[PDB]
RNA sequence: UAUUGACGACCCCGAUUGGUUCUACUACAGUUUC
């Protein structure tokens, strides 16, 4: 799963939260203007765009302080073993040897298909039933591939530079990020292809927060969380973040505007 | 319009039991084992016109699933919850073999695991990192269904919701027929005889009384002799 | 005028987006010889 994909789902939920709070509609904007909203411009970053905003000429672009890694499966296959899957031609024929190979059950298809399972789908015509002419398709569903933990790296130094040093200003950005992670753990952020079509819903078992050199008022972040609702973060800390967050909701200024 | 496979109401006890037995030639409580391909000469008709299934999900098994919904208006949400809260003995039809009676399912809500809020409720939820209480939507559930029912009454102008033609028809699909006649493909013999000459009901119909397929809401059965 | 007489499977992917926007050179050394 590319980090591009995991970043993009996180960004989308972060924006929906911000726009929801402000009740700011997204429908009349083109895509480059849809992306450009508060706090996410600092966390996820913004396109370079020069503007003569005030006779002064300024760049709106800044890099994302939040970076995401590609997430790979624990399962692995030799390069030719997968080339046997890409080049199978009979779902009940030569595909079955290839998946038995790649899933690591070369003699046991009923275990092989607990890892990668071919699915067939039809579109069913609404007057006749049966199936719509041409509308038959199939999916190799990785029903049982196990995945390694997702790594998100938040550059606190880069945000703090955007806010011209003021660590008070981190709390709305940190508050947003924790709200995004709360939804991820509550199955509110599906990932990958076909999310509305039988794929993409993840269970989160544990979020580990491990910062280095955090400022002392953010030091409570260093935690391993297993409650989806963040209840493993200190209530005084969650209540502090809620306060700085609510104070920003009451006036959602461009927080890096000095 | 939209084709639907009415629920096979009133199939007798044991109809799905012991399914390898070729009961198709005998009317147990008046139903032939209509889902089974008859044996011919006492051997199984594994012809290339049909499939065979090694097993099936037993009746009364149970599944849970969740529906996650975004920005549904009270009319669009009202329609959905009506389908999930149809009165008793309404059943949805799922999966394959529906003409043969397979795949009838009962849907109902688990209200103790449902959490619907309007966007103003989510402004509160995303307002704080502390736990903040959800609305008890079960007070509203009846309001939403009526928003749907009145919109259908209003647009498809009718003196009742249940008198709207696609509503009345859809009800009989979900509920099945009540006249206790069997559901099977048209055939000119009561038994499913092993050769399966269903076409000759249509030729008897064609030379004879030329019945059209009755209206779904009328619950009118075809005669076995359409002549 | 209305007879003749029983067989048989089908669909195999379809539609679409295929790059969009910003930066396009900026500082200089322009003659040197204690
Ligand atoms: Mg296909």
């Amino acid at each position: 799963i590319p980090g591009s994909s995991i970043k993009g789902i996180l960004r989308t939920q972060a924006e929906r939260i911000i726009r929801t709070i402000c009740q700011s509609n997204g429908s009349e904007k083109n895509f480059l203007e849809q992306l450009r909203i508060n706090l996410v411009n600092e966390l996820f970053g913004s396109a370079s765009l020069s503007q003569k905003q005030n006779g002064k000429d300024i760049d709106l672009g800044k890099i994302g302080a939040l970076a995401v890694n590609d997430c790979f499966s624990s399962l692995s296959m030799t390069p030719d073993q997968w080339k046997a899957v890409e080049n199978a031609t009979e779902m009940t024929g030569n595909l079955q040897p290839a998946l038995k190979q790649a899933t690591g059950y070369p003699n046991n298809i009923s275990q092989a298909y607990k890892v990668l399972q071919p699915a067939m789908h039809v579109a069913v015509d609404r007057w006749t039933g049966g199936a719509a002419e041409g509308m038959l398709y199939s999916v190799l569903e990785p029903i049982g591939v196990t995945w390694e933990p997702i790594q998100v790296h938040l550059d606190i130094a880069r945000l703090k530079n955007y806010y011209h040093g003021k660590e008070e200003k981190l709390k709305p950005a940190i508050a947003l990020l924790l709200l995004v992670l709360r939804d991820l753990a509550n199955k509110k952020i599906p990932v990958g292809y076909g999310t509305n079509r039988g794929m993409g819903t993840i269970t989160v078992s544990q979020i580990t927060l491990n910062g280095k050199a955090l400022p002392t008022e953010l030091e409570p972040l260093n935690k391993t969380m297993t409650c989806p609702n963040l209840t493993d973060l200190d209530e005084a800390f969650r209540q502090d973040l809620s306060t700085a967050w609510k104070e920003w909701i009451a006036d959602p200024i461009d927080l890096c505007q000095q | 319009g939209r084709k639907v496979y009415p629920h096979h109401k009133g199939l007798p006890n044991g109809y799905w039991s012991n399914p390898t037995e070729d009961r198709s030639q005998q009317a147990i409580q008046g139903h032939y084992q209509e889902y089974r391909r008859p044996k011919k000469d006492g051997l199984e008709q594994r012809d290339d016109q049909n499939r065979s299934v090694k097993g099936w999900v037993k009746p009364l098994t149970e599944f849970t699933f969740e529906i996650d919904v975004t920005n549904l208006s009270e009319v669009e949400l009202g329609a959905l919850l009506w389908l999930l809260t149809l009165p008793d003995l309404h059943f949805h039809r799922l999966g394959g073999g529906k003409p043969l009676g397979f795949g009838s399912v009962r849907l109902d809500i688990d209200p103790d695991k449902t959490d619907l809020r309007n966007g103003a409720g989510w402004r509160d939820y995303y307002g704080s990192l502390l736990e903040t209480s959800q609305p008890d939507f079960t007070t509203l559930i009846s309001q939403w269904i009526n928003a749907f029912q009145t919109a259908v009454k209003e647009e498809y102008g009718s003196s009742s919701f249940d008198q709207v033609t696609f509503i009345k028809a859809s009800g009989q699909s979900l509920q099945g027929f009540h006249d206790n006649a069997s559901i099977h493909y048209p055939r000119s013999t009561p038994e499913p005889k092993p050769d399966g000459e269903a076409f000759k009901w249509f030729v008897a119909n064609e030379k004879g009384r030329r019945l059209a397929l009755p209206a779904l809401e009328k619950s009118q059965s075809f005669p076995i002799k359409p002549s």
